[PDB]
This record gives C-alpha cells, structure tokens and sequence, in this order.
C-alpha cells in the first residue's frame, strides 16, 4: 500500500 | 469579469498541457509494439500506452495551482483516483468521429473498438466510453476549457480517503470559478449555453466509466499471466 513511482514522480 | 488570477490560472494550466502532452506522438515508438492479428494481443502494447498517459497525468497535477500544497498522501489519492478519468478525457483530444477511432498520427498507432478488445476489456465498457468520447467531442471544447476540466477532475474532494477534502475543495472552487466566468466572458453562444453543465456532466459520466473501467482492470489483473504483461507503474496506480 505503498506508491514509492507515484511519490517519486511527485518530487 | 476574468479576474488577473484567473488569467494567470489559465495561462499556468495551458502550460502545464503544452509540457505534458504530445500531438506528434514520437515517444510510441518505445512501446512494445501493436499486435493486432482469443489472446490479448494488444495488452503489451496498450499497457505501455496507458503508463507513459499516467506519467503525463502525474506531471500535469503537480502543476495545477495549488495542488502541491497538499499532502502527499493526499496527493496521492487524488491521483489514484482520478488518472483512469484523466486518461479518458485527455485521450478525446485524438479521439475522432470519422471513424469513432482514436488517431495518434499513425495507422501502426491509430485505434479502435477492437484494439482495446485485444486488451480485455469488453462492451460493458467500450460502449460507454465511446459514447463519453463523442459527446464530449461534440462540445468543441476551447482547449481553455479542455485543461480546467481536466484539472477540476483531479482536484476533486469527494473522492474515497482524502484526509482535507476543505482544503481539496477550496482548490477546486477556484478553478470551477475560473472555468464558470471563463465560459460567460469568452465561449460565445450558442455554443455555451448550459456549457458548464455539460461538463459536469461529463465528470458524473467519468464516475461511471471509471467504476467500470476498475472492475474490468481487477478482473483482468487478477490472472497472474495478464498481471505479466502490465508494468510496475500501471500495478501501483491502478492496483495490484
Ligand atoms: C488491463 C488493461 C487496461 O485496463 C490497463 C492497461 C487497459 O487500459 C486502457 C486501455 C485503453 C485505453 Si484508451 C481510452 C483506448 C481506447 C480504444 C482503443 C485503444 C485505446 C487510450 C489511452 C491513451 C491514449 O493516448 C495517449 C495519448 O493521449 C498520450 C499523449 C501524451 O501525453 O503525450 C489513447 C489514444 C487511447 C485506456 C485504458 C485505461
């Protein structure tokens, strides 16, 4: 449950 | 009435779309290639499609006014959330009816009914879906209206698990403002009239193929040799 692409495409 | 904030909300979202969409289409050629003649033949290639369309989604949000002074983890539910429906909308910039086909520049990369068949996904959804693409299309959105859509769909406080939907909201009232007084000063009629309406309308017809689109997507994914052929990306945003 956790989106380590997502947050790092976030900044 | 277009205030100077609302001007420079516009000018920042026009922007962001110029920077994250690209109308020649250059990058398909680092996908897995088509397949088009039971099996899936296009999933390869449509998953590669989907995930490069969710890199564009995630790099447009950041640059919505406001959206970075959310949490992260509100952050990321809203795109959670909301990248399928962005696809969907984003995607109507090539959709055509001529041939009710989405045309990407190329007859390799020009699609239909029967592409994303070859991806799974049956009528249940195609038809839906085409019926949202033409009527959107139908509107002959200014791409103004096109980008504020887009980012009223992400920026949205009722989807499930955000923790500040009064922040989320006061943010998306700014840009529902923006697009309300953008209709009156600038569409001309006929071609605004209930405008606005109309693509609210276009969000609750998202909500639907959205609810489809996932229940398909789980189905799909559910067999380890689907599962396979999607990438690491498309399996942390849509679901694992
Ligand atoms: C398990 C299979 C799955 O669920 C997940 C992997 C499958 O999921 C799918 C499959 C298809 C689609 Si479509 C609406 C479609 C509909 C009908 C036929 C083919 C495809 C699409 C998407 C992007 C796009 O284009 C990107 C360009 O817009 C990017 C431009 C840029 O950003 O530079 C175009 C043109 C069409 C959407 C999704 C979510």
């Amino acid at each position: 449950k956790n989106h380590p692409m997502l947050m790092n495409l976030l900044k | 009435k277009l205030s100077e904030e609302q001007q420079h909300i516009i000018a920042i979202l026009l922007d962001a779309h110029h920077k994250t969409y690209d109308p020649t289409y250059a990058d398909f050629r680092d996908f897995r290639p088509p397949v088009r003649m039971s099996p899936l033949s296009m999933l390869p290639h449509l998953a590669d499609l989907v995930s490069y369309s969710i890199q564009k989604v995630i790099g447009f949000a950041k640059m919505i006014p406001g959206f970075r002074d959310l949490t992260s983890d509100d952050q990321i539910v809203l795109l959670k959330s909301s990248a399928i429906e962005v696809i969907m909308l984003r995607s109507n910039q090539s959709f055509t009816m001529d041939d009710m086909s989405w045309d990407c520049g190329s007859q390799d990369y020009k699609y239909d009914v029967t592409d994303v068949s070859k991806a799974g996904h049956t009528l249940e959804l195609i038809e839906p879906l085409i019926k949202f693409q033409v009527g959107l299309k139908k509107l002959n959105l200014h791409e103004e209206e096109h980008v504020l859509l887009m980012a009223i769909c992400i920026v949205s406080p009722d989807r499930p698990g955000v923790q500040d939907a009064k922040l989320v909201e006061a943010i998306q009232d700014r840009l529902s403002n923006t697009l309300q007084t953008y209709i009156r000063c600038r569409h001309p009629p006929p071609g605004s009239h209930q405008l606005y309406a109309k693509m609210i309308q276009k969000l609750a017809d998202l909500r639907s193929l959205n609810e489809e689109h996932s229940k398909q997507y789980r189905s799909l994914s559910f067999q380890p040799e689907n599962s396979m052929k999607l990438t690491p990306l498309v399996l942390e945003v849509f679901g694992n």
